[PDB]
RNA sequence: UAUUAUAUUUAUUCAUAUAAUUAAUAGGAUAAUAUUUGUAGUUUUUGAUACCAUGAUAAGGAUUAUAAAUUGAAAGUGUUAAUAUCAUAAUCAAAAUUUAUUAUUUAUAUUAAAUAUGUAUGUGUAGAUAAAAUAAGAAAUUA
């Protein structure tokens, strides 16, 4: 069913990457005036995501898989994880796209099926190797082993 | 003060012999390495050093382009275009049975350095002078680029009948 | 404490350590509840006085309330009297704004630097004298061009002490 | 939002100079500031080498101070205004109320009832309009009054 | 001869950036051209509000003290004599806990404790 | 850094308070001028070969390449001129693989 | 954990052989410090050679025009005074004011060790053969 | 061009294997495509490689196609010829990019890194401000300051 | 490996790599941790974990009063994004629809005799008729309200003021 | 008071008073600075290489206490100055014992 | 720019108004604030990692002084420095002794109250039991190490010890 | 550790080439002291602000019967050359008397003057193994 | 404020459970008088308290 | 056979310990009274020590798996609970490298706070060696 903020016209969909370091939410709003605009952390998306195409096309993709028009929606992408100076990264954009996908499933449900099928509502169950002192970089490499 | 003109025991100490070789264990000699570059084979040395183009350079190039383009000049343009038509023709499909030889296993330990050393020392010898897998020369026909620096549009007073 | 430091030799000095750690006494006040009338018939603190108070106190106020944290004395009653005194004293200070405008605290105005409409006149200021010394320096320059390869303004209107 | 590199890189094995790899403290990291943490040559670990250019936390503190320097550069560059201590009587009306101090109340609105919720912490006034206030009685106005742009005026902007 | 050697004698109060010794009238561009370029310029200095310019904002600074403002060009910090924090890193409160890894605490109080 | 040759200025401006001139407002492209200008780009870069050429069965049609350009720019003129260029790395396009599947599905029947 | 062996006795008279050894060691330090301060302060007061690099603008312009004419016509005395040392050179450049910020952003300066050779050197072996007994932290000729 | 110290020589195979990290670095493929669209050249090779690596990235999170237990074994050297055509495409492209940059640097009159041959100006590599007073590859003593390459009018 | 039951019933044991329940094995099923017939056992069948909080933020802003916010801690602090989009300057103007889009919707409605619908109105459904339509099918567009645009000193002063005014709570009001 | 020094206002006036009541100038006299003793180095002053490295002079170099061989330009040895070292102010002019 | 910090009286202006440095002085009077005068104007750095919310560790308060010339050596530091009186160092001191019962009472007092006698340590009574038994089955391995020997080397008027066998 | 140079080698393990926090060491082995730092002479291994009072092996704080040796923490001053007295530093192995006084020493501590790690090593303390080892690292010939 | 209830609250300090303790935060409204003779709101003095009167240990 | 891939990448200059006495209880104001203000029997035993003086918790990948799941184990690595009968060795500053079981900062800008490493420019350069399929992106010869 659609769970849309009745008075406000927004869908509030969650998304995450690395489960900790990136955790966004899409406030996706219906736009009856064809004035396309995508927003991230309160700023225009091009200036957030550094005008990089392979990073903002993923953020467009949900509207493609739903065959819908990005010009009739308004989207703010809110950061709730490890805030950083720059989030122009593939992991971050994947979090954004999952958040948007749940926003659109929540605004128009029957768009779930293309989103399910395309795997936009898919959670990569992945994280780094945690911080460990037994590893020289903390993540993967064990210190030099030497036989007598 | 009055620095004594004879030294008793400090100056007499055993001389720590300077490190003979360089590098790891100060033993890596002074002889050619895998890293040496070649200036006799190609406009790009092989193996090349990594270059990195910046947006400063993209803008400097764009401005140079405005100048050499509005000064009527097209000669370095046609030089660009010819050095492009030299190396940008589609190289033929490799013959079925032609493959980069991996380093053969079961000689060195898996983590050894000689494995990557042979790879670099063969990828060095496979210079642009050894690129026999692409069409280059006066034997190549180019059905996709322009044959003569006269078909370039800056000399467009030539094709007129 | 009521687990373990309740009862023996360490009970005493642990009670000391506890109550000293907690010795802080926070005093919050409502500046709107300073907006009262002194029984003299004068409003105790008017808008200008509130301005002087908020400007006397950098970080002690917030959300329309002023906070002072009596952190001085180990005993909470003595933090109480100390904070009461400091509060009363910052009040006596901020109250000078009921003595005249000479104590009304100034405003901070982000007065913009001179804009372009008024920066454009900065080339024609003294245009007459500058163009006159242009017409004269030009003759000295036409002279000089036979003396040196380049005529810098150092020999025209730029001046330095030789030593 | 900043595509700069804020963090000093983890002190790890020697990043070489190839594709995707620079010197850990080359000339391009922090605009050449890694000169203050760089040492040259395959340092003798026991005898040579400054003990504070091997740690991670102190080098990262230096780098943090340098990032703060940068923020301060750009912030104070961003000023075309100066703070002129006008008395209470003369300041234009938007600066005549109880403006709570910095980080005290929400960054206050200029005025709600007049359709301007503009940052009064970020409201900038021009000399050529505050002229009547500061140096009103100083003879000829050192700047001229502002020339305005008329938007009802029928010019090329109104398709004529 | 204390000032003849700038970096030897630093009080436990001395602080940076160490302000330079002032010339005559370096104030603004109007006074600069008036005394330094066009000695016969018409205007004495940029006509100044008789009020207070808190140039050094918001840092309230001692009047009668010749001070700089926080710089603009990202060059002067590279080209100042400012050092980097070489020895240990102290804060007068954190220094009780002696490091991050051994961060001490007197009582097991919550880190989100809202003190009364 | 796409703004190295930008000027370290940061400083504000106001068209009215900072000029004797009359402001002529050249706002962003409508999708109109965006579409005309972009058709010119995307097809004359072909007619001179400066773009996709004999690899044209990989980057999408005009009505989706333009949808992508106008998204990634927000109809902005510069965003358009540079997302007609960053078109190289558009790594989420399926028009051509869905059409190739239609051809290798129907050209059987 | 094997019981750590006691360090054997130091020996006979060695307490005094170390006395005399360290004695003449600080004795030798006397002269080493003397000569090293000599070399460092001559390094300091010696007019150095160019700190910038002539491989970049605006210091790639000809040695006749542009920032070079500004260098000859405002600062030509100051640089010879302050001994061309890259630190005062770059600060006089910062205070010349008619170049802006460029004295970092566009100007390319020699590395710290290519910068501190005296005026008018023409070898590459100078920095790599400077004396290694003057403990100047490399602050000698 | 800032980085003028020494660099590490890596073969194309491993410069390409870095895959979508730097080889198919999208923002680097783009920034080298900008050199081509400035100079006015067709980007046939870089676009071919971009197509290949867009495929490889789209089909990296997926499993290979199943092999059959053939004693006659044809799939093996067929996929081998496939890969090594992709590899040869990318070797050509590597060389094209390097050539265009080392030529555009002689055109912008910008200096390349150390011992980075630019056949536009000098038949040998650019040696200057090096950690060694000998030529890194010719063992020729360096001049002070760095050797000069282009004209002096800028 | 342990009953499917609201995880707050288990406690992680000490010293034992297991997990035991604070009530000694006495269980209450998922449906005791939810309202009756709660959809996905939601607290209120309306929205999920982030839908609730943000419907609430938008509501608190719609009822926000500044003369009421005083003397309250970070709770009287209005919506960070809403207050900021209200605060912005260039958001005071709402850009109109592109004239080509008006001509386009009009060639559809006047010329082509079919009505264009908002995405909340287009029946994406296949079999059953999506009637009634979403009542949001008529919301306005405020660049001053949503999208969330704001400036950076707004963001910073807002968040650091929120942070510093954590303690300035006059918990004893006269409400 | 507890916490910082900045809360001990009575005790600190008290500490000044006690410390002056016990500590005589006939004891606090001799206490040297570092510079009042570093004065008698053959090079008491040399500018750090940071800033006033351009302000270092030759005249600071006590060549009157070491010697030079001109064939290479090195200073070879140091004369005994601890012999002829005659100071007119062994402790500065403010010191009365 | 190199600007002279100037401050004009509330009397010179043709409108008097309380000036901000005088307000600073009133505040450093009320709350006994030291006014450091060597404070240069070009060093108004804030700790972005702590003051700027574009990092994972935004704190809002400047969690440290961005000032490399720092150390406890300085009096400006020593002024604003929490002293170890009544800190965890004291708590550790007054409760972390090797045996915890010796922090709640005295061992003899506890023994003479709950039992009668003052009992040895478990370790001592181990030694004493082993004495009791390894001097039961065998003898002639002991030693006589005492604190005071005057009474052993010099027994009382009687006390002629027994020779064993 | 292995060969107990002190009685605390009997008590403290090694932990290999254990990496330590910057400037946190249970044993202050000032192995860098005699480091000539030419323009940094009154700074390297010295007190920080030039205008400091002396350290405290420089004043008899009470009514002593005497001492056997001073520390290196007492600066060298005019009384250390002219008085020509006995000033001893507990260096390896027993003590080191500054009996050849000079004036260049005046101003610093004696740390820059007492060599921590000697270039002459007595094989009289080394083992039958350590001697071959110091040959290995290049200290003693063989 | 009802001191009797507070009396009933304080002795939960004893019937609390095992290994569980209690810190009581009390925020109670008070009355602090500001007063004329002792804390005067007089004019500024004639002699101005400059920065010298607030130096280190001037407190 | 199937229930399915290691031949790739990044790596190697490695060091820190010191100046002997561990044997016990002893309540203080706002409490209806202790000078208990100031509570005085010396010298009959001996292990955790410089010395034999049992035990008990680590490092180490090679075939229980794919879905709603983690790529770290018991075989015990210094300090620990019953064998006695050479000797006081224990951080309160300033300290003495022989110890296999270690990831160093690489040429635009180089000493300011408890002091804080002055050596090793050299064709990335012998031999043997290190790590890793985990948010990065790897693909084909089972016992």
């Amino acid at each position: 069913e659609p769970e849309v903020d009745a008075e406000t016209g927004i869908a509030v969909g969650r998304g995450c990457a690395d489960g900790e370091k990136y955790q966004f939410t899409a406030l996706l709003r219906e736009n009856r005036d064809h004035n396309g605009a995508i927003t991230i952390m309160g700023k225009p998306m091009a200036l957030v995501l550094d005008n990089k195409a392979w990073l903002m096309e993923m953020l467009l993709m949900p509207f493609d898989e739903a065959n819908l028009d990005y010009r009739d929606f308004d989207v703010h992408i809110v950061l709730e994880g490890h805030a950083m100076p720059s989030i122009a990264n593939e992991i971050a954009a994947f979090a954004l796209r999952m958040s948007i996908a749940n926003a659109l499933v929540k605004l128009l449900p029957l768009t779930r099926i293309p989103l399910k099928k395309s795997g936009l509502l898919s959670v990569d169950r992945r994280r780094e190797r945690g911080q460990f002192p037994g590893y020289l970089d903390g993540k993967k490499v064990k210190r030099k082993f030497a036989k007598r | 003060t009055a620095t004594p003109e004879r030294f008793s025991i400090l100056g007499t100490t055993h001389p720590k012999p300077k490190r003979t070789g360089f590098g790891r264990n100060n033993k890596m000699r002074s002889k050619p390495s895998d890293n040496v570059a070649w200036y006799d084979k190609g406009p790009v040395e092989w193996l090349p050093r990594p270059v990195r183009l910046t947006y400063d350079h993209l803008d400097q190039l764009r401005d140079w382009m405005m100048r050499e383009t509005l000064d009527g000049k097209t000669e370095e343009f046609n030089r660009i275009r010819d050095m492009h038509r030299e190396w940008s023709q589609h190289p033929l499909m490799p013959v079925l049975g032609d493959v980069e030889p991996k380093f053969p296993l079961n000689l060195f330990k898996q983590n050894h350095r000689a494995k990557r050393r042979f790879l670099v020392r063969w990828h060095k010898a496979n210079t642009p002078a050894n690129w026999l897998w692409m069409p280059r020369g006066p034997t190549v026909v180019t059905p996709l680029h322009h044959t003569n620096p006269s078909q370039y549009p800056e000399s467009w007073r030539q094709m007129v009948r | 404490n009521n687990l373990e430091y309740k009862r023996y030799d360490w009970q005493g000095w642990y009670q000391r350590m506890v109550d000293v750690h907690n010795r802080n006494i926070s005093l919050r006040c409502r500046v709107s509840d300073l907006k009262r009338l002194d029984p003299n018939g004068v409003p105790f603190v008017d808008m200008q006085t509130e301005r002087r108070l908020r400007i006397l106190a950098e970080g002690r106020v917030g959300m329309g309330v002023l906070m002072l944290d009596s952190d001085k004395y180990e005993d909470q009653k003595d933090n109480m009297t100390f904070g009461s005194i400091k509060l009363s004293e910052l009040l006596s200070d901020a109250r000078k704004a009921q003595l005249g405008e000479e104590y009304w605290p100034s405003v901070e105005m982000k007065v913009r630097k001179p804009s372009g409409q008024s920066k454009a006149h900065y080339s024609l200021i003294d245009y007459d004298r500058i163009e006159k010394k242009s017409r004269e320096l030009y003759e000295k320059y036409r002279d000089a061009k036979k003396k040196s390869l380049f005529v810098t303004p150092m020999d025209l209107w730029l001046e330095v002490k030789g030593m | 939002i900043s595509t700069g590199v804020f963090d000093h890189l983890p002190f790890q094995h020697r990043r070489q100079h190839a594709f995707n790899t620079l010197p850990l403290h080359d000339a391009n990291h922090f605009g050449g500031r890694t000169a203050y943490l760089r040492e040259i040559g395959p340092v003798n670990i026991k005898k040579s080498g400054r003990r504070f250019k091997k740690d991670l936390r102190t080098v990262q503190f230096n780098v943090d101070i340098w990032c703060a320097q940068q923020t301060l550069r750009k912030r104070w560059k961003q000023r075309d205004w100066e703070v002129i201590e006008v008395p209470f009587r003369l300041a234009p009306a938007e600066q005549q109320r109880v403006i709570p101090e910095m980080y005290t109340d929400v960054p206050p609105m200029t005025d709600p009832e007049r359709h301007d919720f503009s940052n009064i912490r970020n409201k900038v006034y021009d000399r050529e309009e505050l002229q009547g206030v500061l140096f009103g009685a100083s003879g000829p106005l050192p700047y001229p009054p502002l020339q305005r742009i008329d938007r009802q005026a029928m010019t090329l902007d109104k398709f004529l | 001869n204390a000032s003849k050697f700038p970096h030897e004698y630093h009080t436990p109060t001395s602080r940076f950036p160490t302000t330079p010794k002032e010339k005559e009238s370096e104030s603004d561009w109007m006074a600069y051209t008036a005394r330094y370029l066009d000695k016969q310029f018409t205007h004495p200095t940029e006509p100044t509000p008789i009020y207070n310019v808190n140039k050094l904002w918001p840092m309230q600074q001692v009047p009668g003290k010749i001070d700089q403002t926080p710089f603009e060009e990202d060059q002067t910090w590279l080209l100042n004599p400012i050092p980097v924090q070489q020895l240990e890193q102290h804060h007068p409160e954190k220094d009780l806990q002696d490091l991050p890894f051994v961060n001490h605490e007197q009582f097991p109080r919550s880190l989100e404790w809202t003190a009364p | 850094d796409r703004f190295t040759n930008s000027l370290d200025e940061y400083a504000p401006y106001d068209a009215e308070k900072d000029s004797l001139f009359h402001p002529i407002q050249l706002g962003n492209f409508d999708e109109y001028e965006f579409r005309a200008f972009t058709r010119f780009l995307v097809n004359s870069g072909e007619l001179a070969g400066l773009g996709w050429g004999p690899l044209w069965h990989f980057s999408s049609d005009f009505e989706r390449k333009l949808y992508k350009i106008g998204f990634l720019s927000n109809r902005n003129p510069q965003g358009v001129i540079d997302h007609y260029h960053q078109e190289l790395v558009w790594r989420y396009e399926y028009q051509r693989t869905r059409q190739k599947q239609y051809l290798l599905h129907r050209n059987m029947e | 954990w094997a019981k750590p062996k006691k360090r054997p006795k130091v020996g006979q008279g060695f307490h005094e052989k170390a006395q005399k050894w360290r004695d003449e060691f600080l004795l030798d330090r006397h002269r080493i410090l003397a000569d090293s301060l000599r070399a460092y302060v001559e390094f300091s007061a010696s007019k150095r050679t160019e700190p910038w690099d002539t491989r970049f603008r605006p210091f790639d312009r000809v040695e006749k025009d542009g920032v070079y004419v500004l260098m000859r016509h405002l600062m030509e005395d100051k640089f010879q005074l302050c001994n061309y040392h890259h630190r005062p050179v770059k600060r006089l450049f910062c205070n010349v004011g008619l170049l802006g910020p460029q004295v970092t952003t566009k100007a390319r300066w020699k590395p710290y060790r290519y910068a501190t050779n005296p005026a008018n050197t023409s070898k590459a072996e100078r920095i790599f053969q400077k004396d290694k007994t003057l403990y100047t932290h490399g602050h000698n000729d | 061009n800032t980085f003028l110290t020494k660099s590490v020589a890596t073969p194309p195979i491993s410069v390409i294997r870095t895959g979508p990290k730097w080889w198919a670095d999208p923002e680097r493929m783009v920034r080298q495509k900008l050199m081509y669209f400035t100079l006015g050249v067709d980007q046939l090779p870089l676009r071919r490689t971009a197509v290949i690596q867009k495929d490889l990235h789209r089909f990296h999170m997926c499993k290979p196609p199943p092999r059959i237990g053939d004693t006659t074994g044809y799939k093996r050297s067929r996929a081998a010829q496939l890969t090594t055509w992709y590899r040869r495409i990318q070797y050509q492209e590597y060389h094209l990019q390097h050539l265009f940059t080392r030529h555009v640097w002689g055109l912008v009159r910008a200096y390349p890194g150390n011992t980075t041959k630019i056949q536009g100006k000098a038949d040998d590599g650019y040696v200057g401000y090096d950690s060694v007073p000998y030529h890194r590859y010719n063992r020729t003593p360096l001049p002070f300051p760095a050797r000069e390459i282009y004209g002096r009018r800028e | 490996v342990r009953p499917d039951v609201p995880e707050d019933q288990y406690v992680d044991s000490w010293y034992v790599c297991t997990s035991m329940t604070h009530h000694l094995g006495d269980y209450r099923p998922w449906s005791a941790s939810a309202p009756p017939n709660a959809y996905r056992f939601r607290p209120y069948n309306e929205f999920d974990a982030k839908g609730r909080e943000y419907v609430e933020y938008m509501r608190q802003f719609a009822r926000y009063d500044p003369r009421k916010s005083q003397g309250k801690g970070q709770k009287g602090f209005p919506f960070r994004d809403a207050y900021l989009t209200k605060m912005n300057e260039a958001n005071r103007t709402t850009p109109p629809p592109t004239l080509e889009t008006i001509m386009d919707r009009a060639v559809r409605e006047k010329h082509q005799h079919a009505r264009v619908l908002s995405p909340m109105q287009v029946q994406r459904d296949v079999g059953r008729s999506e009637t009634p339509l979403p009542c949001a099918g008529n919301i306005p567009v405020d660049r001053s309200q949503f999208p969330f645009c704001w400036k950076t000193e707004d963001w910073y002063e807002y968040e650091v003021a929120k942070v510093r005014n954590k303690r300035f709570v006059f918990e004893n009001t006269e409400e | 008071p507890h916490g910082y020094i900045r809360h001990f206002d009575n005790e600190v006036r008290d500490l000044f008073q006690f410390v002056d009541g016990v500590t005589p100038w006939k004891q606090a006299q001799k206490i040297r600075t570092y510079w009042e003793v570093r004065a008698h180095h053959p090079m008491p002053q040399f500018n750090r290489p940071e800033v006033a490295m351009h302000r270092n002079t030759v005249g600071l170099l006590p060549a009157h206490m070491w010697e030079t061989d001109k064939k290479t330009g090195k200073v070879k040895a140091v004369k005994d100055s601890v012999r002829d070292y005659q100071t007119k102010t062994p402790l500065p002019k403010w010191v009365q014992l | 720019g190199v600007h002279r910090v100037g401050y004009t009286h509330p009397s010179t202006l043709p409108v008097p108004c309380a000036q901000r440095w005088d307000l600073r002085l009133a505040r450093a009077r009320i709350f006994q604030e030291y006014i450091e005068e060597k404070a240069p104007g070009a060093w108004q750095l804030e700790d972005e990692r702590s003051m700027s919310p574009e990092f994972k560790t935004f704190t809002g308060y400047p969690m440290r002084e961005m000032r490399p010339g720092y150390g406890q050596n300085l009096p400006d530091f020593i002024m604003k420095k929490r002293l170890p009186n009544n800190t965890h160092y004291e708590l550790f001191a007054r409760r972390d002794i090797p045996n915890e019962d010796n922090a709640m009472y005295g061992k003899y007092l506890y023994d003479m109250t709950v039992h009668g006698t003052s009992l040895p340590s478990t370790y001592r009574m181990h030694k004493d039991i082993n004495k009791a038994q390894r001097n039961d089955r065998k003898l002639s391995g002991n030693r006589f190490r005492v604190l005071c020997s005057s009474g052993a080397k010099k027994p009382p008027s009687g006390w002629e010890p027994i020779p064993d066998a | 550790l292995k060969m107990a140079k002190s009685a605390f080698g009997f008590y403290l393990a090694r932990r290999g080439q254990r990496k330590f926090p910057f400037l946190r060491r249970p044993h202050i082995k000032n192995t860098h002291a005699m480091n000539l730092s030419a323009p940094y002479f009154w700074s390297f291994m010295t007190a920080k602000s030039q205008t400091y009072f002396l350290p405290e092996e420089n004043y008899i704080t009470g009514d002593w019967t005497g001492k056997f040796f001073v520390s290196k923490l007492q600066v060298y001053t005019l009384q250390h050359a002219t008085s020509g007295s006995t000033v001893r530093v507990k260096s390896f192995p027993s003590v080191f008397e500054l009996s050849s006084p000079s004036r260049w020493n005046i101003g610093k501590e004696l740390n820059t003057l007492t060599k921590p790690r000697m270039d002459l090593i007595d094989e009289q303390m080394l083992t039958k193994k350590q001697r071959l080892d110091y040959v290995k690292a290049g200290l003693l010939p063989k | 404020q009802s001191t009797e209830f507070e009396k009933r609250m304080y002795d939960i300090r004893h019937w609390l459970h095992r290994q569980t303790t209690c810190e009581f935060h009390t925020i109670y409204r008070k009355n602090v008088i500001h007063d004329g003779s002792v804390f005067p709101t007089e004019h500024d003095p004639a002699t101005p308290t400059t920065h010298d009167h607030h130096r280190m240990f001037s407190f």
